[PDB]
């Protein structure tokens, strides 16, 4: 029942922190996802 | 519980007793008694 | 027709609730164990020929039996042995999948082809033919605390009172003793037989005759004389019931009554069947049960009642007898039966958090909290019709499936929640207005899930039994998680809801979540600026993707293809191995030290040491010995330093200090024959008839040659025993009879003094117990005591053995194993740590080419599993790859259309391969399920993203470049509500260690930090997977 | 005590009776085995005599109308009826002289239960009994369960044979109505589209 | 011809003591008597295959036979699926009295 | 033939009967069994019967449960364990030659 | 009427079928011969045939 | 084969062929016992067969 005392305070801190590392992923590396710019497609079969 | 020997050894020789797995012929010996 | 259950909606509501108790009757019918039947069905034939070496009991027993075994069905490798205590144990590892009960009796009653050809002592002693491998349920050490009872004094109390009563209890299939019971150990004093001019013949010939129940007749019997009125039954000579009554077993008396009682030539006392096993439990002597499952495995009711039936025995214990459990299956699963339910309830809350994430409601959010506990107990119920059991391979299989039942729960209420949130229409039609265009796509919400079990029937063997335990688990997690998601959950979008404003983005939401719901708007434009900028970079992000998978095989070749991890199973087996021909006094003296070492230097970890002198899993004898070591619960000891491998490796260091014994230890799986994790186990054969010493020089040449390749063949050791000395007697026949003796008087003297001969049975306390004549200890203990045995001549003048029995020493291997009907030796082996076994298996063959004529080479254990299949990963997960191509092409209705959903297979395995770096685990089977759990859901998002692009091609008519730019933009608000819909379910899988952690913390971060490649990193590339298909195969030009 | 407890209810329990037979007298023959060796006889001349004359002993097969039938040695009937017929059996010593069984074998009498009925390795005593004319087994078996729980712990009561299947009917046959009709209590809501029509 | 106090001990207690964990068992009752007859009755769970039963009884007896003092089987033992229902129990009698 | 039939038996039959797929291997010869050819004008020389030829071969050619030096239980104070080889089953025509 | 006339309704298992036979067993004193037990089955057969 | 086997005296040499199941012979060949019941031995059974 104390792990529902855990998941009162650690399902409200370990749910936003995994929500915060993905923000360090999808927005921190999301900027460098748009620094890369170029065209290199091989459209030869069409 | 002791073998009696008539030949093969001389007096004062150092019989290995304990450890005949880990002792192949030609190893350093921590020869306690 | 999906709405045939919706057109009256409670026609769909109740059918799931029918499963809640028509499965609920079968979840209490369903029995518990930690492990299913992994092992191939083995048959252990335990012959016993007491007081005879290997080459005797290879020839008298083993070769006779192995000649018969030709006409039996479906063997893998009929491994054997024959050792110096007189025991045969041939093991018929059969084929997996085929049953045991038919297959046991096919080798059990054609052991009756030559039961008479066995000598009439070994078929007077035992040929016990079990259908079980080494899967014990528990071991029950019975222990004397005081010291009144000796070791063997325990063992009949176990036999006469417990073994039958414990085998009464349900779930119990096989019961052994490490005893067994009070055989009347007739000793012999050969300086008392010579007093009375006897031999061990006349002690046997008396006890075989004066101790024999007679068909005693009946007074007034059948027929009566006509006129009979009396009927009784005669008691003739009863089987004598006492150590004192064998005392007055008569011998030669003269005609004037000068008797010879047998207590004048025998120190008569009770004893054992064999004293080959001196157990020990914390320095004081023990007996012990060994309890196995009944087929139809039961561990909840069994060990709870094995204890409970044992609770009627502490009134019956004699002075200081205690019961202790050095081993038990169940406390591995006595806690996971509650916590994996308790992790699930917070996982329900973790999915109720998803309803609490954007909705933040209290009545329209009960839908997953009722959608979940239907599916979990129905999951038991269908496999309860399959007959399989809840287990640590299946309860773990459904703690994953409660991520795989919620991932269809909160995508189809939230698609309904999506459709009602741009035009504002009520959910009574949004349960159809969502389904009106994707009715050929909820046959698709489990269709790659239809494609990840069709080779899970197609693994065979020991590991092939593991994938079947996740197979039907992800089929019930396919079927009754979608038959509550195509039928129930669209009907669940009608009643308990709070419908919304005109296209609710969340206008009137007031909270710090609601301002973070505008960082839900941070990824609105940016993830559109991602894919819009990925479309500008579509030539350099095309060519980027094939070289973020160059690290896949670069990690996978250095990710070592190992087997199942060493669980801290709460015990670890400590093996001792003394010099060749070291006696049982020395081994107990070494097991005095090793017990004193595991106690007085590891009090905190080791509960106790159940130490058996003389037992060797490598092979019984006197120079060997095992210490079953009881560990403790992790509530009593912390940390990695108190796990098994840290305990054993500290142990083996100090075992370099213990001289006169090559002590080490190891850990246990269920099976003890799984190899060396690059495992090969090897049976080098004799073919020609070279004997064994010419086969031994082959061992001396290839174990040396194994030591000539440390680069490939690292461990050079056989499992057997070094060629001990054994003591030839030249019974000099021609001398002996001329001396005046007969030969059958010699061998019944020699074979019942020095051996110990079974004679017949006697009756102690109304129980049938053996009678072993044997020489006393101090008279059979040296080569000098040959001459103290006196054998009767033709006339009755006594003759010493030393008059006619010269003697000499010679070798002999006191445990000879056999290839199937030919001699062999158990060569172990490991490939060098972090290499393949296929080259280490093949190098041994072309190093057995360095070995002479008449020498075959074969495999056993998991090596014959390797002999049938090297690795069934590349070509039989192609039928988890090609079978994905056929199924999802039916959805999009185009050839080469699933080439978009094939490019989430690398973005699901790289998350699996990176969790082997941030924790450092290897390739096991639970990593192989780590693929299919993560590429099982990398594909479903890769359906949900680009099948709405089929709506943007077969309902909406946008151009496929900008339909993808609508498959990022219309799809946008479910994007954070699909990828985060599952990955909030994987949360407790980091800080939970102890009792097999790496299935749920490395594969846990193979599914927490492993699904990030599949959820928050794949979906950047998933929409442009649609156009990289549909810019080369464009049917728009 | 059971027939002191269960046969004294003669209205319902009609003819509660045992199966395991009362302790018959058995005829112990003390082969006074030292005399049975000092006289010169080997005892295997005695136990084969005492146990293949009184006993009846298989010897071998023989052929009879082309069929294999057994060969039984036994005493003729009027030479094994009484304890007097102990004294007529003659055994041969070492030196070929003949000795009677009454010269050494001192007979006596003792108890003995012939039907030593066991149970899984536990000796037992089976008890039969019917129910009353016009009444049933369940008002007689549970009546026995009023009279079988009277005993303390140490000698227990088991219900098997015909008695297991009614002990199994007592555990599932009225309990059959629960899980049958609750599915019917849930069949109606599929048919009638309400939780409340299964109230009716 | 044998007794009953030690027909359980020559025959029955041996065949009883091989009965390690009987496959889907309910009770094993035996009854030695004064004619030297033993009827060990192994009754199993219903629904468990009677065909494998008579196989497995002689894989419980013939699990561990030669813990038999071997005259146990030398006298002649007969494992049998005794569903003690009969068909017709045909009696064959003599009418005049010449045949015994 | 018989010089061949054991070579089938001692080498081939135990290698073909576990060659893959193979069920029952029925050998068509024999193993190379020691064939004592008695000679009744040598028996009448030595005044024997085939009984005494059988009684001798069942005795001198009989493997014996020979026991162990250092066997179980030990005397308190022991350091040696070996096994005993008694009469091995005799391995030759030349060793049946010196069957006494 | 249901709840009172169900636990008071006698709960048998199977009725006695008129199977056309019925076994009559005899039980003599402990140690009575095959002559005497036949002598009672003289009477019992004479009972069931008069 | 069998025609030249008429020349071989001292032996009723013949030959045949193997079907899938080899107990019939010439495509319809029946097979039949003649059992003895009354304990007549074998020669009177043989005189029945002769
Ligand atoms: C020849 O014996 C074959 C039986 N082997 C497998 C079962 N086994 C095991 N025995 C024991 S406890 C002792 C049983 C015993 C008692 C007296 C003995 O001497 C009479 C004896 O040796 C014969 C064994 C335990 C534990 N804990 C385990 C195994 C088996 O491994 C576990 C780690 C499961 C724990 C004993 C060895
Ligand atoms: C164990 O013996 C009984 C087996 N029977 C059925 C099979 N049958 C057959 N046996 C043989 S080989 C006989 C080998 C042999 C060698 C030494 C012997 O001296 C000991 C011996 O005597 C037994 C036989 C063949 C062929 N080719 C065939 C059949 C049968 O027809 C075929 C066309 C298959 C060819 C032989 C008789």
């Amino acid at each position: 029942m104390l792990e529902l005392l855990k998941s009162l305070v650690f399902a409200v801190i370990m749910v936003p922190v995994v929500m915060a590392i993905i923000l360090g992923l999808i927005y921190g590396l999301g900027e460098v996802f748009n620094i890369f710019s170029g065209v290199g497609k091989k459209d030869q079969p069409g | 519980d002791k073998w009696l020997v008539t030949e093969g050894l001389k007096a004062g020789d150092r019989v290995v007793i304990s450890g005949l797995q880990k002792v192949r012929p030609g190893v350093q010996v921590k020869a306690q008694e | 027709m999906p709405n045939f259950f919706i057109d009256r909606p409670i026609f769909a509501w109740v059918i799931a609730i029918i499963i809640m108790l028509a499965g609920g009757l079968a979840i209490l019918k369903l029995p518990v164990a930690q492990y299913p039947t992994i092992a191939p069905p083995a048959v252990t034939i335990s012959a016993s020929y007491p007081g005879a070496d290997a080459k005797t009991v290879q020839d008298t027993v083993t070769q006779v039996i192995e000649q018969n075994m030709n006409g039996i069905d479906n063997l893998m490798y009929m491994s054997s042995n024959s050792d110096s205590t007189g025991t045969v144990q041939i093991t018929l590892t059969f084929e997996s999948g085929t049953d045991a009960d038919i297959a046991q009796v096919q080798v059990q009653n054609k052991l009756q082809l030559a039961m008479p050809l066995l000598p009439q002592e070994v078929q007077q002693q035992g040929v016990s033919v079990e259908k079980s491998s080494s899967s014990f349920l528990m071991v029950v050490g019975v222990i004397n605390t005081d010291g009144t009872m000796t070791q063997e004094d325990i063992s009949d109390y176990v036999a006469a009172n417990m073994k039958d009563a414990i085998s009464r209890t349900s779930g119990v299939g096989d019961v052994q003793l490490f005893g067994s019971q009070y055989a009347m150990r007739i000793w012999m004093n050969p300086n008392e037989l010579n007093k009375f001019q006897l031999t061990p013949v006349d002690v046997i010939t008396a006890i075989k005759a004066q101790n024999a129940q007679v068909a005693a007749g009946q007074l007034g019997g059948t027929p009566p004389v006509k006129g009979q009125q009396l009927n009784a039954s005669i008691i003739a000579q009863t089987r004598l019931t006492s150590t004192e009554e064998f005392g007055k077993i008569l011998l030669k008396v003269n005609q004037d009554g000068s008797r010879v009682l047998l207590r004048d030539v025998a120190k008569i006392e009770l004893g054992g069947e064999n004293y080959d096993i001196i157990a020990e439990f914390n320095g004081q002597p023990a007996s012990g049960l060994g309890i196995k499952l009944a087929t139809g495995a039961n561990a909840l009711d069994t060990a709870a009642a094995i204890r409970a039936e044992l609770a009627k025995m502490e009134p019956f214990f004699p002075s200081g007898l205690k019961i202790v459990y050095p081993y038990d299956t169940t406390p591995f699963v006595k806690i996971s039966i509650h916590e994996v339910v308790k992790t699930l309830v917070e996982a329900i809350i973790l999915v109720f958090l998803v309803m609490y994430l954007f909705l933040q409601n209290f009545r329209a959010t009960l839908i997953p909290t009722i959608a979940v506990p239907v599916v979990l107990l129905g999951t038991f119920a269908v496999l309860a019709a399959f007959g399989f059991s809840i287990n640590t391979l299946t309860m773990f299989g459904m703690v994953l499936a409660i991520g795989l039942l919620v991932d269809d729960a909160i995508v189809v209420v939230e698609n309904v929640e999506r459709v009602m949130a741009e035009e504002g229409l009520p959910p009574k039609e949004a349960t159809r207005k969502s389904m009106g265009q994707i009715q050929g796509a909820l046959v698709g919400i489990a269709m790659v899930l239809s494609a990840v079990f069709v080779p899970m029937a197609f693994f065979g063997g020991s590991t092939g039994a593991i994938y079947r335990q996740f197979s039907i688990t992800i089929v019930s997690a396919m079927a009754l998680s979608v038959l509550v998601a195509l039928i129930l959950t669209p009907a669940l979008c009608a009643t308990m809801l709070k419908p919304i404003a005109k296209g609710d983005h969340g206008e009137g939401k007031k909270g710090f979540f609601g301002w973070f719901n505008r960082m839900f708007e941070k990824s609105t434009h940016h993830y559109t600026d991602s894919v819009g900028g990925i479309l500008r970079s579509t030539g350099r992000y095309l060519v980027l993707y094939l070289i973020i998978v160059v690290g896949m095989a670069y990690l996978f070749v250095r990710l070592p293809s190992s087997f199942l991890p060493d669980e801290d199973q709460g015990v670890f087996m400590t093996m001792v191995q003394l010099p060749a021909g070291a006696t049982q006094e020395r081994t107990q003296k070494v097991l005095n030290e090793v017990t004193h070492y595991y106690l007085t230097k590891e009090k905190n970890n080791v509960e106790s040491v159940f130490a058996v002198n003389g037992f060797g899993f490598a092979g019984r004898g006197q120079n060997t010995g095992i210490a079953f070591v009881s560990l403790k619960d992790w509530a009593d000891r912390p940390g990695e330093e108190n796990k098994v491998e840290a305990i054993t490796m500290r142990a083996t260091r100090a075992f370099s200090q213990i001289k006169d014994a090559m002590v080490f230890a190891f850990n246990l799986p269920a099976i003890v024959e799984l190899g060396t994790a690059t495992g090969f186990d090897f049976e080098l054969i004799d073919q020609a008839g070279l004997g064994h010493e010419k086969l031994t020089q082959a061992r001396n040449q290839l174990l040396a040659e194994a030591a000539k390749h440390p680069d490939m063949l690292t461990s050079v050791r056989p499992n057997g025993l070094e060629d001990t000395p054994q003591f030839k007697i030249d019974i000099d026949q021609e001398k002996a009879q001329a001396l005046g003796v007969s030969i059958n008087d010699i061998n019944t003297t020699l074979g019942a003094a020095w051996g110990g001969s079974y004679v017949n049975d006697f009756i102690d306390r109304g129980r049938v117990k053996k009678v072993y004549v044997m020489s006393e200890a101090k008279y059979r203990m040296l080569p000098d005591d040959i001459g103290d045995w006196y054998v009767r001549a033709a006339d009755g003048q006594m003759v010493p053995f030393s008059a006619f029995s010269s003697s000499r020493w010679e070798y002999g291997s006191p445990r000879l194993e056999r290839y199937n009907g030919l001699p062999s030796m158990e060569i172990l082996g490991q490939a060098a740590p972090g290499k393949s076994t296929g080259e280490a298996m093949e190098l041994m063959e072309q190093l057995a080419s360095k070995l002479p004529t008449g020498v075959g080479y074969d495999w056993t254990g998991m090596s014959y599993q390797e002999r049938l299949s090297g690795n069934q990963a590349p070509s039989l997960y192609a039928i988890s790859l090609i079978v994905v191509f056929l199924c999802l092409a039916a959805l999009y209705e185009s050839w080469s259309i699933p080439f978009s959903v094939m490019l989430v297979v690398p973005l699901g395995v790289i998350g699996a391969l990176l969790a082997a770096t941030f924790r450092g685990l290897t390739n096991d089977v639970y990593f192989q399920v780590g693929l299919l759990t993560t590429i099982g859901l990398s594909a479903k998002n890769a359906i949900l993203i680009v099948e709405f692009a089929k709506d943007l091609m077969d309902k909406e008519g946008k151009g496929l470049i900008e339909a993808t730019l609508d498959a990022v933009r219309m799809r946008l608000r479910p994007i954070l509500m699909t990828s985060l819909a599952f990955i909030l379910g994987v949360m407790p899988l980091v800080i939970s260690t102890g009792a097999g952690s790496g299935a749920q913390n490395a594969v846990g971060t193979g599914v927490m930090g492993g699904m990030v490649t599949a959820t928050v990193l794949a979906i950047f590339f998933v929409p442009v997977f649609f156009v990289v298909v549909r810019r080369r195969f464009s049917r728009k030009n």
